[PDB]
């Protein structure tokens, strides 16, 4: 404007207006490129809160590595910091095992757990930690012959 | 995929066939034409172009005579039953030349030699398709031709098949066309067919030689 | 390269392009993070495990017959049959890899369009993670879950005999154990059944991985585009760079050419925004395939169809170019009768 | 480069993109059709007469050599104007069709012989396309051929039914009607002969003068040549850059012979993105392909700056025998030529990585280089030590085949509890405008 | 129709807008692939059986 007339100072400017109005463009896009991948976090995030602070998760790696215990939130800026707590089995031994028991002509079935053999004797144990049990009508059910 | 003057698919050209039958009738010459003969021993020796023909303004001349060519444009006065006369060559040769009694201002000339060469060889009743484009566009007359060896339909005409025409020749006449006629000999048996180009855009198929062997006429119906 | 894309093999277009400068680097800056976004996609999907498990040479599992998704070791490629049906489906474009010249010039510059693109600089960069070692994390994964279970999503591998992980998933949907063990080789035969289909269906049609063969046809088609895009005159004289610096004096040159340079740079700017969207919907969908990877092969899911339509036994994971292939396992209830009830 | 490309003194452990490699050509070519004559301009210059503009007189130039500055220098006619190229490269170009435009007109309508512009002149006797390409010249004639009692042999139509098309002529003597009535034979009322004449005597004002005029009608760049300007044909060259031209087409690329078989009519071949990628040489008769001069990406592979200086360099998708043949005898993009001397160069899959040393033993990914290649900063000492940019094929994990069998189980008798932390964003900053 | 919009009810316009030619394409073929995804998060959502 300090070396130009109105009439072809609009042409240097209508360029400088021309690039720069571009510019914002560019940015309102970037911007609403990178809001909707944050906004997607958010969710994630909402749903983490929801499923692993509010509650026990029962999905596999969704709330840390392991079996998912409790989770505690913390703040950060612009962001979250989730403190999973999980319990990991740490210690095994291999056992020998079977499908069923057979007693008496009936085949017999943990309710609950897996049977193991130390190699001599044998047990009903709990899937997910190692504590024996004799084998017993209380710990089993029936169903069928062992044929 | 191109705009241009183009024949349109399916388009229904208007057909000619000499026997003591003779058509040697005056046309519009309307953006430009698709002008085609399926031929033997040649009959059909050339063509006018004009908007007037009777030398109050010029006119184009195109002729393949026994030995060679002319290409002309001028105040020609043609005359209004233009032809030659062979008979087969049974017993005389090209005499007469009954095409233009006057050619006053004239202001482009050319000679060459025999247009066109027939098939070698020859086979049973094997005669040969002639095709020719013609536009005027902006002082220029610009010439396209193909010519095709192929069997003989007998009810039928302009066979079924694709090929493209390569550029001729271009003439910087300068002058408006209007009109236009054909030029042939006194029997034969030729025909020939007239189509006129239209403004239309094509999508045309190159193979790897980079020979046109394909195209779509992008207006001729939904699919296309 | 934004400089031979707008300016194509032209010394002084380029020295009009640096009055923008910035521009293109935002361009570049904007195309190596959607590249780095890929590998990272790929390492949340199948990288899942810090150990790469083998199966054992006695390839017997209770009857259930995994020789079709398991690595074939005759194979120079270490895939699986059904992985190596799944790189036939999709046919791909440019894996990135390196072209000696020869390959580009002579008779394939006629007709191949890669070598096309390259000439005009848009280059497509190679994955870091080979389908060899997505093949390697995949036949992990499986001879994790074959062997062992859900157990090494959660810690080390614990082996369990393979009949007595079904009957852990059969408690899982809430069928009785027994019934797994009562009919073992009914179980078995018409997993080995569906197997079969799985193959078959997979050989038969075409019409069946189109979920990976549209992102491969986008990608080719957004370069194709870009490509025919230096055709456009934006108002120029001409589309041909050199035949205005031939013809011009450098006073209106610099009007003709600055158009070609603003429409060029408005083709990149809006390949870029392109790509973007896309590299954000492709997340969306890695993001989802990491998530099945651990809820459907690391584990079994009670989320009803979240693991295929039915009740979810166990998944199998095989790889596919540019994607993953889930093989879903499910119980579903088939012969029904009425019983009144209180 | 790396330092200038992120605008840092401190680089970050990576790799990163810079400025993409480029051969320089190493000669210039010129081709040109072999036509020695110098073309007849002066034939039409300083000749006899030139046509009345009803009637303009048409001459096709072919076959020769034009150079427009020995005709200038030689030539009273002082003036230029041109539409489709700049008067300073009509010595560079060269040409297909050619036509020299001759006729008459006063000094003051020169200004209608510009495209697109209109009055009697412009509208009934010579046109030119909006689209035209050349040049107009005019000079003055009085000196020659303005007389005292007239020189009327100058014609122009004044009267026409419409506006003629461009590079039409009209010749026609029929008479013309602005009466409404059928004005037959050689007049009427209000109804004229067509051609009228000039006052050209040398007492007359300026502007009403003769000046001869000659416009000049080339067609250029995409078809068979036949003039070109003065500039000489160099030896032909193959497998080498170069800045050819041949017929005005300039480019920089590699030449080889082609069996793309052009078809007599044909003078250059084009690409899907409307560049030219062969063309026919001009004096022997062979299709040459066009290729752009070897290039690509190079990306630096860097420890951190404060850890150290030394870096290898990836050239992306090359075969790496281009690179000692990217040997700076000549110039290239990175002057940097001093990585050439290599030694322990590898082809990796994604290209050519020099300055990294390839070795058989496997790593977690520190840099990512491509196609299952990473690099990192390590004491390389397998058997005095020092560190290096190595090169290694990734590790995936730890191998561990599982101890199966057919009834064998594996139960934990303990456990871990461990705490593991996970960040996700939530928000970004606000921004107003 | 980029054509309708840019060119409004123009015959000269339209062909100035063809020496961009393929930019219109685009904008065409991109609403075309919004408006078949809008169909199939419908059949997603509610043709669950
Ligand atoms: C498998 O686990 C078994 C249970 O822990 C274990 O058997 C138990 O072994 C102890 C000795 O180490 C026995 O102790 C008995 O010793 C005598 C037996 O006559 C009695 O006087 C004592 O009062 C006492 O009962 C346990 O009774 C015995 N349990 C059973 C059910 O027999 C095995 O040793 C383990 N086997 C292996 C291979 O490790
Ligand atoms: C086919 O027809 C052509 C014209 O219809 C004809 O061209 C004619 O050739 C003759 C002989 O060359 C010319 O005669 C003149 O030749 C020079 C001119 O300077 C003079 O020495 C002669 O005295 C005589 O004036 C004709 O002018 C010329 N006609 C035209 C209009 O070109 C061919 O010769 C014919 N060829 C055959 C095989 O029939
Ligand atoms: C592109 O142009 C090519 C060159 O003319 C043309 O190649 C030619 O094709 C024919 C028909 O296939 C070959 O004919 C011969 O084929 C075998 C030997 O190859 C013989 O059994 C036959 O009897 C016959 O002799 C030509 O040999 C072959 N020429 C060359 C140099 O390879 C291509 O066919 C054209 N492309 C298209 C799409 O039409
Ligand atoms: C697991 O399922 C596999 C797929 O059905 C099955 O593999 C197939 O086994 C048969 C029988 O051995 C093979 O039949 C071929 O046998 C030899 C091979 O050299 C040929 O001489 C015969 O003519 C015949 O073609 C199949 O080829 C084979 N298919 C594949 C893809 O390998 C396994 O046998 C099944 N395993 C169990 C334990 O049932
Ligand atoms: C090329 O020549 C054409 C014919 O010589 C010429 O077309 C002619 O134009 C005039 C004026 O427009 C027409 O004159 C008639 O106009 C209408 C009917 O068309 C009547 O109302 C008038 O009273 C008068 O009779 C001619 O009819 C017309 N002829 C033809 C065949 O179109 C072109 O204008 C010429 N073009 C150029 C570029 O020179
Ligand atoms: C289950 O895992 C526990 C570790 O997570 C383990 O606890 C650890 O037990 C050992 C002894 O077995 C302790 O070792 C120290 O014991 C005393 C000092 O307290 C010293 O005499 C020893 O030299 C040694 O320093 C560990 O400190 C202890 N760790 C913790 C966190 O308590 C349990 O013993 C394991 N239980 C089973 C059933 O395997
Ligand atoms: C579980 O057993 C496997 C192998 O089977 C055992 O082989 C005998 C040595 C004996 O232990 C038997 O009761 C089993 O049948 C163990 O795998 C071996 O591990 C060692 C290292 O500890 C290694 O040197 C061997 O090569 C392995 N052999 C095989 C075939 O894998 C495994 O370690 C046992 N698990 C635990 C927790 O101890
Ligand atoms: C479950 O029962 C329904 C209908 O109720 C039964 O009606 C009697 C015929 C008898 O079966 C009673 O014990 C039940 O109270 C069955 O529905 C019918 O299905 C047939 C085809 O199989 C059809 O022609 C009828 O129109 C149906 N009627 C109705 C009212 O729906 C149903 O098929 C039974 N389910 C099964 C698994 O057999
Ligand atoms: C890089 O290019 C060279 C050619 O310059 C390749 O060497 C060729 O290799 C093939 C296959 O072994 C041979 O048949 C040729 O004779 C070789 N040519 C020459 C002149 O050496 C080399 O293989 C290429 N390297 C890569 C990694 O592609
Ligand atoms: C068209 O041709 C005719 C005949 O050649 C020309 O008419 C003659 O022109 C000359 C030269 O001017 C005169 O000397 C004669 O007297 C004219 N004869 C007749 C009978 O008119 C006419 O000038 C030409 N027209 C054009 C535009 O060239
Ligand atoms: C061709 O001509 C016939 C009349 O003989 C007519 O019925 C037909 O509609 C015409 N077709 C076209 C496309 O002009
Ligand atoms: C002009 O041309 C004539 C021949 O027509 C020639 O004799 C004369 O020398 C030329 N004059 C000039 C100034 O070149
Ligand atoms: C160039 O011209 C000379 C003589 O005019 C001729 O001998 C030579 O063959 C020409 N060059 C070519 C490549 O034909
Ligand atoms: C980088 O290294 C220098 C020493 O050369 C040290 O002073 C500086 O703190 C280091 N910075 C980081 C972030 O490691
Ligand atoms: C890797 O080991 C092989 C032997 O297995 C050896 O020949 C080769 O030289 C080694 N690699 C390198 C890069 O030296
Ligand atoms: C496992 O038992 C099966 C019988 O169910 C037998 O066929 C197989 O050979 C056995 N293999 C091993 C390794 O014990």
């Amino acid at each position: 404007f300090s070396r130009l007339d109105k009439v072809e100072a609009e042409v240097q400017i209508d360029r400088l207006i021309t690039g720069r109005l571009q510019s914002l463009q560019t940015y309102v896009t970037q911007q609403l490129i990178r809001a909707a991948e944050i906004r997607a976090s958010a969710n994630l995030a909402a749903t983490k809160m929801s499923e692993c602070v509010l509650g026990q998760s029962k999905r596999v790696d969704f709330c840390g590595k392991g079996y998912h215990l409790m989770s505690f939130p913390q703040s950060a800026p612009h962001g979250v910091v989730f403190l999973h707590v999980t319990y990991v089995p740490a210690q095994e031994k291999n056992f020998t095992t079977a499908p069923a028991i057979c007693h008496d002509g009936k085949a017999h079935f943990p309710r609950e757990g897996v049977f193991v053999s130390n190699g001599t004797h044998w047990f009903v144990t709990q899937r997910n930690f190692y504590e024996p049990q004799i084998i017993t009508t209380d710990n089993t059910f029936v169903s069928g012959n062992c044929d | 995929s191109t705009q241009d003057l183009f024949l349109p698919f399916f388009s229904n050209v208007t057909w000619f066939h000499v026997i003591k039958r003779f058509d040697n009738p005056v046309l519009p010459f309307n953006d430009g034409v698709y002008f085609a003969s399926i031929e033997k021993s040649n009959i059909i020796r050339g063509w006018i172009f004009g908007t007037t023909l009777d030398s109050k303004t010029q006119s184009l001349l195109i002729v393949n005579n026994a030995t060679n060519v002319v290409i002309k444009v001028c105040e020609f006065q043609f005359c209004n039953d233009p032809f030659f006369d062979h008979k087969n060559n049974k017993s005389w040769m090209e005499s007469e030349f009954r095409v233009y009694s006057s050619a006053n201002n004239c202001t482009f000339e050319y000679v060459s030699q025999p247009f066109l060469m027939d098939l070698e060889g020859k086979q049973g009743n094997f005669k040969n398709l002639r095709e020719f484009v013609f536009k005027n566009i902006d002082g220029y007359f610009k010439i396209y031709s193909k010519h095709t060896p192929i069997i003989v339909r007998e009810p039928e005409d302009l066979p079924q098949g694709f090929s493209a025409l390569e550029p001729l020749v271009d003439l910087p006449i300068g002058i408006n066309i209007t009109r236009f006629q054909t030029l042939l000999a006194l029997a034969g048996a030729a025909a020939y067919y007239v189509g006129y180009l239209q403004p239309r855009t094509f999508l045309l198929k190159y193979n790897e030689n980079g020979t046109i062997t394909d195209a779509v006429d992008c207006a001729l119906d939904p699919l296309s | 390269d934004c400089t031979m894309y707008i300016c194509g093999d032209s010394t002084e277009c380029s020295n009009l392009l640096l009055q923008y400068g910035s521009f293109c680097t935002q361009l570049k800056r904007a195309l190596t993070g959607i590249a780095v976004e890929q590998d990272k996609n790929t390492q949340e999907v199948f990288a899942q495990v810090k150990q790469i498990y083998k199966t054992p040479p006695i390839k017997y599992f209770g009857g259930f017959n995994f020789s079709q998704i398991l690595p074939d070791p005759s194979k120079p490629s270490k895939r699986s049959f059904i992985e190596d049906l799944l790189f036939n489906k999709v046919t791909l474009a440019d894996a990135g890899f390196i072209k000696q010249y020869g390959d580009c010039l002579g008779d394939i510059a006629a007709r191949d369009l890669i070598c096309a693109q390259k000439f005009k600089g848009l280059t497509v960069l190679p994955p870091l993670l080979t389908d060899e070692m997505i093949a390697q994390y995949t036949s992990a994964l499986l001879a994790g879950t074959i062997t062992s279970g859900w157990t090494f999503g959660a810690g080390a591998a614990l082996q369990i005999p393979f009949a007595m992980q079904m009957a852990y998933r059969f408690n899982g949907i809430g069928v009785t154990q027994n019934v797994l063990y009562e009919n073992q080789k009914l179980i078995a035969n018409q997993f080995n059944s569906a197997i079969g289909k799985i193959q078959d269906s997979l050989s038969s049609t075409a019409s069946a991985l189109g979920k990976l063969q549209d992102v491969v046809n986008h990608n080719a088609q957004a370069l194709n585009t870009l490509v025919k895009q230096l055709s456009s005159k934006f108002g120029a004289i001409s589309s041909v760079l050199n035949d205005i610096f031939s013809r011009l004096d450098k006073v209106e040159a610099e009007v003709q050419i600055d158009r070609l340079i603003t429409g060029r740079l408005q083709s990149l700017q809006t390949y870029v925004t392109q790509q973007l969207i896309r590299a954000a919907e492709i997340r969306a969908s890695a993001n989802l395939a990491a998530t099945k990877m651990s809820e459907c092969v690391l584990g079994q899911s009670k989320r009803v169809d979240f693991c295929g339509k039915g009740y979810h036994l166990m998944s199998f994971p095989q790889s596919a170019p540019h994607g993953v292939v889930f093989l879903h396992v499910t119980y579903v209830p088939a012969q029904e009768k009425n019983f009144t009830t209180a | 480069e790396t330092k200038c490309t992120l605008k840092s003194f401190t680089v970050e452990k990576g790799i990163y993109q810079t400025s993409n490699f480029r051969v320089q050509p190493t000669e210039s070519i010129v081709r040109f059709p072999n036509i020695t004559n110098l073309c007849p301009f002066d034939e039409v210059f300083n000749a006899t007469r030139f046509a009345s503009v009803y009637a303009w007189n048409r001459k096709r130039i072919s076959n020769c050599v034009a150079d427009y500055s020995v005709l200038y220098n030689l030539a009273p006619f002082f003036t230029f104007k041109c539409y489709g190229v700049s008067p300073t490269k009509l010595n560079d170009l060269c040409f297909t069709n050619v036509y020299a435009d001759s006729f008459v007109i006063r000094g003051d309508e020169v200004r209608q012989i510009a495209p697109g512009q209109t009055g009697n002149i412009a509208d009934y006797n010579y046109k030119l396309p909006d689209d035209f390409t050349g040049c107009v010249i005019a000079w003055n004639s009085n000196k020659l051929d303005s007389k005292v009692s007239g020189n009327y042999n100058y014609l122009y139509r004044l009267f026409r039914k419409s506006n003629l098309k461009p590079f039409e002529r009209d010749i026609s003597t029929e008479i013309y009607q602005a009466g409404n009535k059928p004005c037959n034979g050689v007049a009427g009322f209000n109804c004229y002969f067509p051609l009228r004449s000039y006052s050209f005597r040398p007492t007359y004002g300026v502007g009403h003068q003769p000046y001869r005029v000659v416009v000049l009608s080339f067609e250029l760049l995409h078809a068979p040549a036949t003039v070109c300007g003065p500039k000489k044909s160099t030896n032909l060259v193959k497998n080498k850059c170069v800045n050819f031209n041949f017929n005005g087409l300039k480019g920089t690329g590699v030449l080889t012979e082609s069996n793309k078989k052009f078809l007599p009519f044909q003078q250059f071949g084009r690409d899907i993105a409307d560049t030219t990628d062969a063309v026919r040489d001009p004096q022997t008769l062979e299709i040459l392909d066009i290729t752009p001069c070897s290039f690509g990406g190079v990306s630096v592979i860097t420890p951190g700056t404060n850890t150290s200086n030394q870096v290898a360099v990836l050239y992306q998708g090359v075969n790496c025998t281009e690179v000692p043949v990217a040997i700076h005898a000549d110039q290239l993009t990175p002057t940097w030529r001093v990585y050439s001397t290599g030694s322990n160069v590898f082809q990796t899959r994604a290209g050519c990585l020099i300055g990294a040393e390839y070795v058989n033993n496997s790593y977690e990914c520190d840099i990512p280089i491509g196609a299952g290649i990473c690099a990192s900063y390590q004491t390389q000492t397998k058997s005095v030590a020092s560190q290096s940019i190595i090169a290694y094929t990734m590790s995936l994990g730890a191998e561990n085949s599982v101890a199966y069998s057919n009834n064998s189980i594996a139960i934990p008798t303990n456990f871990t509890i461990s705490v593991t932390t996970e960040i996700l964003p939530v928000s970004m900053t606000k921004t107003s405008v």
